This record gives C-alpha cells, structure tokens and sequence, in this order.
C-alpha cells in the first residue's frame, strides 16, 4: 500500500541472454552490477552450492541495497530472504556468534507437505465407553457425524470443558481440541461445510523454527509449568547435539520424500559495523557445507575495522574475510540515470511532473544527490495540491529546496561553530 | 534431490590423503600438495587414535589460502564418528552468560567421548487386564506366553498415574520406571476421528516376555550438565547454566567415570579440539590453556592461525602468531607452504570435478594464471561463476572467454582496492 | 490498596493473532525435546524397527474377533449399493489414516534416551556435603556420610525456625501502595482463552500454594502492621508507676482493689 | 516359554472334554 | 486488602489451662464492623511500583519472588 | 579452638592507659605513639557514639602498622559493637552497584538491639502424663528449691510431643510463645539403661526460682533489617548476597521506624566502625557518593588505610594525594604512621616470634633486625617461621644466626628478585 524507499524495485531488469537493459524492472544504469546480481541469483536457483558470499561495494547513495532487494523480489517468496543490519548483531540477550548462526540457519527454508485433517462442528452428544474410547456427535450444514476418539482425547475434551451445543475443532493428527465457543442457536455461528475437513497444507517453514521449537520444552502437568513464565529468554542452541540432530531428521524426511529443502539468501547491511571477531567467525562459518548464500553490503571505502583501531582495510572488512568474497562494484550515477530514477520514483508514487520541473530536479540531484532529489518529490506535490495545481511545476521543487536544506548546506551553515 | 549439507568450501576434502606409512601422496582423496604439513597432520592423527597421552597441541601456520582449514577438515573426516572432533572457531568462546574460561572448559570436556553400555532386565507385553481393589493383578500378554503379576502399592500408583489401558504394550524394568513404550495393540477405529499425539499402535511384541536389553550410546564428558540441575537434560539443548561448579565438574564426574571404567560399564575415548583462528583469543584464555594442557585428561588441540608478528589482543606486545611465547613453548608448530603453478591447477581441477564442471585445458590454464596473481579462493569461486555464465550461454564446457567474462564481472580485493580511487 | 486496577483495554482482534487451524504445520514430527523424558533408547532403536505395524497386518486384523477364555482349573427392504460402497471407502480412508499416523508418531528417535539419562544422572546431591537417600547400610553411600556434617547445613525451614525470633519484631516494612491482581483485560476474546488460564492458575495453586505455608508468617508482617502493645506504655509514667506498685504488692500475696470510672477506661 | 502353550493345549483338551 | 491477623485467643479462655502456647488478647471493643478514614500520603513512584510489580492477592502472584 | 595465628593475630588491642597515653610495647602494639594515641582518641569517640559519619584516614609507608592499628582498634572495641573490615576492591560487584555496596557496608556496621523482658519457666521435668481420648495431661516441674504441677493444654502437649521432651530433662518454656528449649539431661535423666541407649551426658538441675523473669536481647544490623524487609525471601543474609534494595520507603521506613524505636526506648542505637583497607581502589563514583553518605545521621565511623601518595584517582586522570579526591579528603582527619626505628623493628620481631612460639638467640635477633632494617619488616617477620623450620628439622631448641642466614639465602625478597631478573624472563 504505502510507498517505501525500495518499493519501486520489481527485480533485476535482465533479458534472456543475461545482459542488463538500460532501464527495466524499476532499475536503471548499473549494467555490470545488475548482470553480476543475475549471475549470482542463478546460483540461488541452482541450489547446489553453499558457503558463498557476494559483497556489493560502493559509495553511499548507490543501488547496492536496491540490487539486493531486486534479487529478493526476483527470487520471490518460495525461497526465504533474511535481511539483517550489521548493527543488529550487537545483542545483549545472546552472544553475537549465536546471533549470526541463528540468522544463517534461519535464512535456509524448508517446504513440507502436511496432510492434516480436522473435524469441526457443534457437539450433539459425548459418551465415554477405564475408557476404551469416546463417541462424539458433530453437526454442521452438511449433516451429522458420529466420531470415535481415543480416550487420550477425552482428557483434552474435559479440559476444554466442551459439552452438547458447543462448536469445536478436533485435529485428527494431534488431538488439539479447541472450543470455538457455543453455537449461535443457544456465541459462534454453526460451521457450514464438510465436517471432515481434509486438505493438503503446503505451507513453508524455516530451519530455525525447528531449533526454536526444541530449545524449550512445551507441556505441563508438573513443576515444568513454571517454565512457561520467566521471560522466555532466547538462549544459545548448542551446535554439538541440537542442530546436528535437526539436520539428521530433516535429511531423513527429505530422503523419505516428505520434506523439501529450499536454500534461502542472507542479506547483511553495513558490514563494516561488525567486529573483527564477528568477521573471523563469519569467514570460518560460511565455509561449512550447510551455510546459505550471503549478500554483504558495504557503504564506506578504506577505513579502520571496528575492534582493531590499528589496522586499516578496504571497505572496513579484513582481508581474511574479503578474500573468498566476490566483490561487485556499484558506481555513481550520471545526470541521465538520475533523471530516469527520479521519473521512475515519481510515476511509482503517483505524481505527474512537467518537463521543466523534472529537468531542474535532476539538476538538483546531480548537485547534491539522487536520494535528496528523490526526497524532494513528495513536498512539492503537497504544495501543488495545497495551491490547487494537481501537477508539479518548477515553482514548487525550487521552493521546497529552500525549505528543506541538504547535508551540504547544513554543514556550510554549521561551519559557524555555533 | 538436494540434501542439507550440499557441496561447500572444503567438501572436496574427503579425508586425509596419506599412505599406510603416513607418506603423503601427491594426488589423493581430496588433499593435494602440502606434503610436509600433511605428513605432520597424519602423525598427529595417529597420536590421536592412540590416545595414550594428554595435553598435546599442534599449531598449523601459513599464509591465507595454503590449506590449514583444508588439513583440519581432512583430519576431521579421516577421524570417523567413533571419536569426537569438536571444531570451534576462535570467537565462539566470547559468551555473555559464560566467562572466557568456562567456555574453553566446556569445549575441552566436549571433545572427550565416553561409550556407556547399560544392561537391564525388561518385561514387555500386551496388557490384557488390570484388576485392582489396595492390591490387584495384571495380565501381560505376548505371542509366546501370557502371564499373571501381583501388584504392590508403588506399582499400582505408577500404573494409575500412567493410565495404562487394556491392549497397551506396557514395559516394566526393575526399579520400575514403567515406560509406557507403545500404544494400543487393539481397540482400533479411533482413527475414525483422531489419534493422540503419542499413540503408536504398532503391534504387540513377539518372543519371550522377559529380556535383557544391552544399550550402548556415545556421550561426551560434558555430561556434568546432565547433573548440574533438577531437570538436566533440558539444559543440554540450549545455553544452560552460566557455569557448572568445579567442586563437582573436576572431581565428582571424573571419579564416577573412573569407577565406571574400572567396573567395565563405560570407557572414555579422547578426541580432538580444533580451534580455528585462535589468534582472536585473549591473553587470559592463553594463560588458562597454559595449565589446562597440564591436566590429566585434556584432549589434543589443533590451532590454525594466519597471523605473523602481530599484537596480542588485550595487550600491546607483539609476538609470533599473535599469541604468548609461554603458550607457543607448549605447542608443536607445523608450517604450510604456499601452492605453486602445479598444485593450484590440481586443486582447481578437483574443485571443478566436485560440481562436475567440464573445463577446457585453456580455461584451466587461464584460471590458474589468474588465481596465482590474485588469490586461490577467488579462482575457486570463478569456477562456479563461469559454470553458471556458460550454462546460461547454452553451453556445456567452460571456456577462456566465459572465464574472462566472470573475471571482468566480479572483482577481487586487489582490483577493488585499486578502483577505490573515488573515495566517495 | 488501589481500587483502580489498570486493566488493559487493548483491542479484541489482537487477543489471538497466531491461532489458525488450517494454516499451521505439524511441528510434532520435529519435536526432539519432548522425546528425552518420555521415549526410551530401546524403544526407538530396537523395538519399532522390527515391530512397525505393516499395512498388510493392519488390513488383516480388521476381521471377526474372538471371545476371551473362561478358565476354571484347580488341578496340576434392501440396502443401497452406493451407501455400502461409501461406507467401505470411508473405512479404507480410516485404515489409511491410522497407518499414516502410527508411522508418523514414531519416525524420530531420542537424542540421548531415558536409560542414558538415568545412567548419567547421579544421586540428586552431586557435590553437596550431605549424602543422598540410601536404602540402607548395605552399600557405601550410607556409611560414607556423617550426621554430624549433615547437621552443619540448615535448610530454609530451619533458617525460618531460627530467625522466627527476629522475624516477629524486625519485619515491619509496609509497601507505600498495594495493587490488586496485576491487570485484567477488557476484550471480546475467544471463549477458549480464560478457561486455560483458570486451569493453569488452579494447578499452580494446588501444587505450590501448599508449599508456601511457611512464608505466610513473613507475608503477614510485610502486608499488615499493628501497635506493639507497649507503644505508649513505654512512656506512660502513670502506667509505669502502676506496674511498679503492682509488682511490689504481688510479692506480699494479698488482694488488691482497683477503681475506674469509664467503660472505655475499663476496656 | 513354550511350557505355556504345552499347558494351554492340555487345558483346552480338558475343557472340550468337560 | 483481605489480610486477616490472629490477635490471639480471647482472654476469657486464659483460665482454661495453667500454661499454653497461645497468645491471649481480650474481647475486641466497639462495633463488629467499622469503617474508618485515613489521610495517607504516597508518591507517584509508589503507585508506579505498585502497578509495575503488583502483589495484590486472591491469586498465586507470590511467584513474583 | 584451632584458628591459626594470622599476620595480625599478635595485637590484642591498643596499648593505651586510662588517659589514652600509648605505652611502648603493651598489649601487642609497639612504637607508633602518635598514631596509636590518635587511634585511641577516635576509639573513645566511638565508644561514646553520639556523633555519626566521621571519617579518619590512616596514611603511611608500606608495612608500618596501619592495618595493625586497625586490628588493634577492632580488638579493643571487642564485640557488642559492629566492626566491618573491607578491602577497597570488595565493592566492585557484578550484581549490585558500587553505591549500593557502600550503603550495605555502612548499614552493616549499625546495630539495633531490642531488649525484651519475656518471662519463661525453667525446671527439670519429673513426669509428663497425657491421655488421648483432644488429649489432656499434666507436667511436674522440679527445681532444687521447689516442685510444681502444670495442666498442659492442647498446643502445649503438641509442642512437647514434637520436641520429644521426657522426664529428667531440663527445659525452658517461653510462656509468651510456648517455645520449648531443652538445655540438657539432668542426673535423673538416666534412662535406667536396659535398651539401645548411647547418651549419658548429665548436668546439674536448674537452680533458683521456678518461674523466673529473665531478660533477652536481639541484636541485628540495619543491613540485616533492610535485607529481610526487602522481599518475602527473608534469608538473603545467609542464602546469598543477591541484593539491590530500592532506596524507596524500604530503607527510609527502616530509618523512620528505628527513630521511633529509639524515641520510645525500644532500641536506640549502637554505632560501628568501617575499616576500609586499601581505599585507593574505590572509584571516583564511590568517593562522590561517600561525600554525602558520611552526612547521614545513621552513618557509622570509618577508618581508611592509605599507602599511596600523589597518584591518579582511579576512574579518571586527576592527580590527588592518597589517591583520593580533595572533596572527600576534606571530611577526613589524617593520621600519619611513621617508619619504625631499629629498636622498634627489633621489638616488633621479638613480639612476633614470641607470639608464634619461636625462641630466637640474642644474635638471631640482631641479624634479623639487620635484615629487617635493610629490607622490609614484613620480609623480616616472614623469615622467622621459615628459620624455625630448619631448626626443628635439625632438632634444635632455639633459632640461631646460621638458620636465619640459610633461610635468607634460600628465599628472596622483592629487591633481590628484581636484581636477579637479569634475563628477559618473558617480559
Ligand atoms: N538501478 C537503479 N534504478 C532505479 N533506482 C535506483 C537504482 N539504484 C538505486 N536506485 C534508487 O536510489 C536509492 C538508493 O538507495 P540504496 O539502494 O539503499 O542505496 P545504497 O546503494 O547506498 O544502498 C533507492 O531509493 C533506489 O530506489
Ligand atoms: N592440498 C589441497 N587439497 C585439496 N584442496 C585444496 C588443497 N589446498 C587448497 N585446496 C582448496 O583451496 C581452498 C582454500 O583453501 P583453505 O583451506 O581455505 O586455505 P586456508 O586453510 O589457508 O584457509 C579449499 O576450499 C580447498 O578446496
Ligand atoms: N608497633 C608495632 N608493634 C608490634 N608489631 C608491629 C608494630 N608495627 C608493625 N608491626 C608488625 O609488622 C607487620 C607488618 O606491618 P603492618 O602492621 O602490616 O604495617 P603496614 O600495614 O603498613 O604494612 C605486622 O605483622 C605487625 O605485627
């Protein structure tokens, strides 16, 4: 619904031969970068590779993040795409190593065919036969059904306090009886369908949800009930004997033909913010066989690595990690490319602009920056609509440029030291 | 079909390529070149499989891209699952709930394996009837026999708390835990609607009712976590306690394992602890290892550092390998030599064979000449990159033109630093 | 006691946003944590692989049963083809469902196992100076611990017992404000929400509340306070002289008369 | 083990006779 | 608040035995049920804490400990 | 019984007279007359205890008797008066702030003593008859002067049965609460041994009156009061030092109620002393909090030991004397301890070797004083124990000069260790 910074990016504008079009799929310019992005996205679709990192390096304002979002969109929704800011690694509840490992194992997806089934309807009679079974009568707008449930489900029924007249769901797979309420005839309406709901659930799940489900036990009837409270803090899942068993069971299911693996894509932003210990643990962990493919993004050039204060490296990344990482360079845009990006943003946000206004807006973008010329779009249209004019003339952008200063005039003013 | 562990960086390392006399072969199972370092790796691997001594430490040193992690993975793969090979990084110890010493202690205890063997007399059979009036009787059944058992107070209490019904295949051991192993044999048709999440109707057992169940399982010496709390097994799947008390860790568990090994009920099997990039460790962890290697039942350490004369973290003193000399004295340093035009092309060919990429000889030559000027892992990545660029090109064999296309598309560290002249 | 309980007035649709019966996956086939304390190693490793119910036997068993034995030894219109076919087909679906569920509820084995956990687990007191429960003197754990050392450790019950002399007089801190139960919830919730919370609270009250009996003493003093019964007598010189006279006269052992002229003064 | 069945045969014969 | 204290057994029963492990207190005076007004003083932080870490009663909220 | 003789176990108190005139070598302490007189003046002001929050700073050279004067003050102050010894580095905790740890240290040396007149009954049980139908019975209590009978009530019988008191037993009964306490077995407590009996520890029967009124006293520190009042877990004083009492009504209420108690005569005050050894470890935040924590009316007196001189303050780069900011140094009264002369070092060594039960010869004393004047008095003192062991090994009677010389050649002090550190020694 509401427009965002990268909402206009639909995907990599590449043709069948892999060459990048001058302007397509919401992206313009950056032909070599887009072609490299496509080359690496083909790896994701191949899925036969692991432990590969690609670093989008370039000055600020470049389309590195836009290219990452385009890769994610072109991949779609079947394969997971996990974005993470380098700043997010500095967690206080769990160590950075385990945050990184959790993100790496959460990027990986897993599609499975769940053939569940749930009986639904209003209760008409409950009779337990020290109980061999329980006969329950269910009613919907397709007829009545007599059901024989294991005595272990009679406990769940009694605990849910269901009785003749209440609408209930009873899942054949687990026995998770849920009392929706009392029928409207005495409240929830009577279900209108086949009481025997049978359908295939092709819903996808991530490989980190499996670890989260086994980290803490779920149940009760003992002092264990005290475990449901106490903040439920997230804590480190030991690599020794938990994720290994998860991998083993997932492999068993894949061999049996129930589960299906779909390796996802990770997306780290402002990689220069990670500590050197995070960097080295990362270049050590991404060598594993189960690691997904990662897309690093750099925003600064040669600087000092955090945690060293005595070692400088290109892009704030140590050479130990920068080696084995493919570097895709993103360069500044030209005036024509900036005008094209501004026009795309305008026609995506819904603002119609004259030619003389767009020309001077592209001039302002080449003068200060593309992102600034982009930000100057909405207020111009707002002033136009306030004045009655539905479109943007040159008298609006050149007047909002005086209301909203830039990062250069602001510093020129601050030069007064007060 | 794709598995969880697809081909990665060191997937080509399917073991250590040595002979029966530890002689390194030029072309072997995964490993290539590095004859001296690989022979040293085999020597330490034999010392591992021996396990007669404790407190050994080998440090593989060399420039980045010479095969330190490769030799580590080769040793790991040659050391079967029989003995533990705990491969941790040099930064997996900087925890918030655990100190920089308890982490190393747990890592050490995790690299010591213990094969527990347990024997127990077990009664298993289908429950035909349970009468109770307190005292009562129980009629167990199996295809070989049907029996009677009189129940006592505790037996009846456990039976009632388990709610075992007729047909259930109950299982009873001495010092009754009364594991309700399987579900119901008969009384079917509950599937008409639903089944309990724990119901596994699978048929009634056969053979004799009483049996002797010998069960063998390999655990780690980190089982102190299995005692450190009321419900211990739960803390073994997540972070767990900040640190288990030494007054139990270092005496009680050790004495009990010694008693088990004396009685013959268990046996310890030492393993390996591979600490990669150990140069990140603080002087505290090094001063701790100084004594930890002096302990009685410590595993063997394998370190892999790529740093030369550098400052030690937490201090301002420069030292070889960036770690203290008092620790280097207690190590055994192996050196990995940089690959040549001969070995680089060989490992590149092995990496191509890994993913089944058919490369021409000109492409091999050009990729080797590229990798000898920029980096080895760079040329390794170029393999798959050109493979994909040619597969999109409706090709079957990677060629020099497709390799140069990728060479121009993806930059390396050197050319990137060179092109970093704009300075944003 | 603040009568204005700040009950949360959050919206109604948000009481349960994750509940979706037909849009969730069977995480049961990935539950490894639940196996450790319920399933045995011998169960998954040796029994199931050989006693896995086969579909052939599952179909065969669906036949006419037989009556049990009777031991007494003391010595050495017509039906519808469509309807019956639908019945048969739904019965076949039922049999397939049992075949599927029984095989799916036993696919994963434990990580450690019941017997492994029982073998690794030592007497609950691991390194405590007091010995564990010993069935008798027939083994070391009875003769290897001393009662003189057992007395050296005081449980919280003994601590409360020995502190009761000062707990009665030194616990006086009243909280400045007291709040009723933490927070109610104004909502149009799913009917199945409150019953579960009520059952949980009832279980907790039946389990732990009986154990909280000892702390009732401290709770009383920390919840309410009353005069010391000497508050003003410590300073009442008249009452002090009265007590002095009474104590000097009671040593003689004679009757004493007292006069007062006020019901309230009498009280 | 098979003593149970050996005895079952005898008792079944006795029952069928009486 | 709902709290109930045991002031001790009525003084009229003190003659029942020569010695007992019982506190004795005379018959309370006045009306059985009585409402009294008190002008207390508390800070806003007091209410803040009372509502953040509630104790109350009628429940097992003692798990606060 | 067995509590070894530490470094400061030789001083039993300040060797002062009634007029606070320090004697040369009386009561363990030797020399240091000016600082000992200052210590005595502050100790008299302490035993007076009508002024709160006063600070003293005992500065001086290393090993000149500052901690010695502190332990002497502690001993001369004895029990019934809180004395809390803490090193400056002990407040750096991980679960509580430095200011909270300092508040704990202060409030831990403030004693509140409730004096109660609860009457009891002390005698030797002669018979305990009880009939279950509520069960009812009687008791016969005997003392050396008289015998009496008591009709036991329901809860009385319950408590008697729970405590399992029998005949011949000497017990005390708190009539107010009914608490029973058996003190021992009287000669009559003889069980006429004919069964599995293993106790024959008899004691004289209680003397005096049957129903006497004795006085009890309950002394607990403000620290313990606020700790047990913090939360329902009224055992943190022993359970664990998990703390963090908010400064809300809890502590203010403790203070207000102790004020009312002092006013009404329930328990007034007993001030205390806080000996902070090596105070230079405290942080700038610690000093800034102390600045105003010394101003509270419930503030006990404090004495801070100092070895440092003009040195930076911890947590900052401010050069200040004693390593303490002048802000706090202004509240303090500074007492300087001087170095011991030859005859003072010799007398200290003599007292130490006589306390640790080691006989030294007249030349042994001379050589040891020489070693202790050329090197640290602490090294000279530690030499005594080492020299006595060689003598005992060679089966001697008193330490000679050759044993002390062997020990000097065998063990090294800091100066000779540094001069021997001529190699790299893994710098
Ligand atoms: N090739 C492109 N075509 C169209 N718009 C682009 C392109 N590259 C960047 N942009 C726009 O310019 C802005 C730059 O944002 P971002 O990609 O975050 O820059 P950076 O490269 O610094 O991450 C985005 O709003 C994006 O929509
Ligand atoms: N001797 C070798 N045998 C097989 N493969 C090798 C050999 N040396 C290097 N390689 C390949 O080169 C890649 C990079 O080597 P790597 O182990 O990362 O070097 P380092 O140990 O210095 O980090 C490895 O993934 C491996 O596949
Ligand atoms: N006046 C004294 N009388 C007796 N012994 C003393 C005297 N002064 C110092 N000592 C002894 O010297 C030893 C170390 O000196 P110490 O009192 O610790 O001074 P400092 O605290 O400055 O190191 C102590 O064991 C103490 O017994």
């Amino acid at each position: 619904q509401r427009i965002a910074s990268h909402s206009h990016v639909k995907g990599l504008g590449l043709d069948e031969s892999g060459l990048a079009k001058q302007a397509a799929s919401g992206l313009v310019g950056q032909e070599n970068a887009r072609e490299a992005c496509g080359v690496i996205v083909e790896l994701i679709k191949s899925k036969k590779m692991a432990g590969r990192a690609v670093l989008l390096a370039g000055p600020p304002g470049t389309g590195k993040t836009a290219l990452a979002l385009a890769i994610a969109q072109e991949l779609g929704s079947k394969v997971p795409f996990c974005p993470m800011v380098g700043s997010e690694v500095y967690s206080t509840e769990i160590k950075k190593t385990e945050v990184l490992m959790e993100n790496f194992r959460r990027a990986i997806g897993l599609r499975i065919k769940e053939t569940k089934e749930v009986y639904e309807g209003e209760v008409t009679e409950l009779t337990p036969c020290t109980i061999s079974h329980v006969i329950i009568g269910l009613k919907t707008a397709k007829g009545t059904k007599q059901l024989k449930l294991d005595p272990s489900i009679f406990e769940s029924l009694q605990k849910e306090r269901v009785e003749a007249g209440d609408v209930i769901y009873i899942e054949a797979n687990s026995g998770a009886v849920k009392r929706q309420g009392r029928c409207d005839t005495y409240y929830v309406p009577l279900p209108k369908g086949d009481v025997h709901k049978k359908k295939e659930i092709i819903q996808d799940v991530t490989l980190h949800d499996l670890d989260v489900a086994n980290a803490r036990p779920q149940g009760g009837q003992d002092i264990l009930s005290m475990m449901g409270q106490l903040m439920k803090p997230k804590k480190t899942e030991i690599t020794d004997k938990l994720r290994g068993e998860i991998n083993k069971v997932v492999n068993k299911y894949i061999d049996q033909g129930i589960a299906e693996l779909v390796p996802g894509v990770l997306f780290v932003d402002e990689v220069h913010m990670l500590d050197i210990e995070c960097f080295t643990y990362l270049h050590r962990a991404l060598e594993s066989s189960i690691a997904p493919i990662v897309i690093f993004a750099s925003n600064r050039g040669n600087c000092v690595i955090r945690g060293t204060e005595d070692i400088t490296s290109p892009h704030g990344i140590p050479l130990d990690l920068l080696d084995r990482v493919m570097i895709i360079r993103t360069m500044l845009y030209t005036p024509q490319e900036m005008k094209q990006i501004i026009k795309i943003r305008a026609q995506t946000e819904g603002i119609n602009i004259s030619e003389e206004a767009l020309n001077h807006l592209g001039e302002i973008g080449t003068k200060t920056t593309l992102r600034y010329s982009v930000q100057l779009l909405t207020p111009a249209n707002l002033l136009a609509k306030i004045n009655g004019k539905d479109s943007i003339e040159k008298e609006h952008v050149e007047e909002i440029s005086e209301l909203f200063y830039d990062a250069k005039s602001s510093a020129k003013i601050l030069a007064d030291q007060q | 079909v794709t598995r969880i562990e697809r081909i990665g960086a060191h997937s080509h390392i399917r073991g250590l390529g040595l002979d029966d006399a530890l002689e390194p072969r030029q072309a072997s199972q995964g490993m290539v070149g590095q004859l001296a370092a690989r022979r040293a790796a085999g020597v330490v691997l034999e010392m591992i499989r021996e396990g007669k001594i404790a407190g050994r430490a080998v440090l593989i040193a060399g420039q980045p891209g010479t095969g330190k992690t490769a030799i580590a993975m080769g040793m790991a793969q040659a050391l079967g699952p029989d003995t533990p090979f705990t491969a941790i990084a040099g930064s997996e110890i900087f925890s918030l709930e655990m100190s920089k010493t308890e982490a190393l202690t747990q890592a050490f205890r995790r690299s010591i394996g213990v094969r527990i063997k347990e024997e127990t007399e077990i009664i298993e059979g289908e429950v035909v009837e349970i009468q109770i009036d307190k005292v009562g009787k129980l009629t167990l059944k199996t295809t070989e026999m049907e029996t009677i058992y009189d129940l006592g107070t505790k037996m009846i209490e456990s039976l009632t708390k388990d709610k075992v019904q007729a047909g259930d295949v109950i299982t009873i051991d001495k010092a009754t835990g009364k594991i309700s192993k399987l579900g119901r044999s008969f009384t079917r048709a509950r599937d008409y609607d639903a089944m309990g999440s724990q119901t596994k109707f699978v048929q009634c057992p056969d053979g004799e009712l009483q049996k002797r169940k010998e069960v063998v399982h390999t655990v780690s010496l980190h089982e102190i976590d299995v005692i450190n709390s009321r419900t211990q097994g739960f803390l073994a799947l997540f972070s767990g306690d900040t640190g288990e008390i030494k007054s139990e860790v270092r005496e009680q568990i050790n004495a009990k394992v010694a008693e088990w090994r004396e009685e013959g009920k268990a046996e310890i099997i030492p393993g390996v602890l591979f600490i990669d990039e150990v140069h990140m460790l603080d002087i505290e962890s090094f001063s701790f290892l100084n004594r930890a290697l002096e302990s009685d039942m410590a595993p063997v350490l394998i370190m892999a550092t790529n740093r030369g004369i550098t400052r030690i973290r937490g201090t301002s003193y420069q030292s070889p390998h960036g770690i203290p000399i008092d620790l280097l004295d207690r190590l055994l340093i192996v050196s990995t030599t940089p690959y040549s035009e001969k070995d680089t092309k060989q490992i590149l060919r092995i990496r191509c064979e890994e993913e089944d990429v058919e490369m021409s000889e000109d492409a091999y030559t050009v990729l080797t000449r590229i990798g000898l000027e920029t980096s080895l892992r760079y040329a390794i990545q170029l393999i798959t990159a050109a493979s994909l660029v040619c597969r999109k090109r409706k090709g079957t064999e990677v060629q020099v033109d497709d390799i140069k296309r990728v060479y121009s598309l993806f930059l390396d560290e050197s050319r990137s630093t060179q092109y970093m002249k704009e300075y944003q | 006691i603040t009568p204005g309980i700040c009950f949360s007035t959050a919206s109604l649709v948000l009481r349960a946003t994750d509940v979706h019966p037909l849009q969730r996956i069977d995480m049961g086939r990935f539950d490894l944590i639940g196996l450790e304390g319920r399933v045995s190693r011998y169960e998954a490793d040796t029994f199931l692989p050989r006693h896995r119910l086969s579909r052939r036997v599952l179909l065969e068993v669906a036949t006419a049963p037989d009556p049990p034995p009777r031991p007494k030894p003391v010595k050495m219109p017509f039906y519808l083809d469509s309807l019956e076919e639908k019945r048969k087909r739904q019965r076949s679906e039922r049999l397939e469902r049992i075949f599927q569920l029984s095989e799916a509820h036993g696919a994963l084995a434990p990580v450690y196992g019941t017997e492994v956990l029982d073998f690794c687990t030592l007497p609950q007191p691991v390194a405590s100076p007091i010995g564990p429960r010993s069935p008798g003197p027939s083994h070391p754990t009875f003769w290897t611990y001393t009662e003189a050392a057992h007395r050296a450790v005081l449980f919280p019950q003994q601590r409360l017992d020995q502190l009761s002399e000062i707990i009665e007089r030194f616990i006086f801190v009243m909280p400045p404000v007291e709040a009723p139960p933490p927070s109610l919830h104004a909502c149009h919730p799913p009917p199945w929400l409150a019953p579960r919370q009520a059952a949980f609270q009832e279980q907790l009250a039946s389990e732990l509340w009986p154990r909280a009996r000892p702390l009732h003493r401290i709770v009383c003093n920390m919840r309410t306070q009353f005069p010391d019964l000497r508050l003003i007598q410590y300073d009442c010189g008249k009452l002090q002289t009265l007590a002095v006279l009474l104590r000097q006269l009671k040593a003689e052992g004679h009757r004493v008369l007292i006069f007062t002229q006020m019901t309230r003064m009498l009280d | 083990a098979r003593a149970f069945k050996i005895i079952r045969e005898a008792y079944k014969k006795y029952i069928t006779a009486h | 608040s709902g709290a109930v204290k045991r002031q001790g057994r009525c003084d009229t029963y003190a003659t029942e035995f020569d010695l007992e492990a019982e506190e004795y207190v005379p018959l309370p005076k006045g009306d059985v049920h009585k409402k009294k007004e008190i002008i207390q003083d508390v800070t806003l932080h007091d209410l803040d804490v009372a509502n953040a870490r509630p104790q109350g009663g009628q429940d097992i909220l003692s798990m606060m400990g």
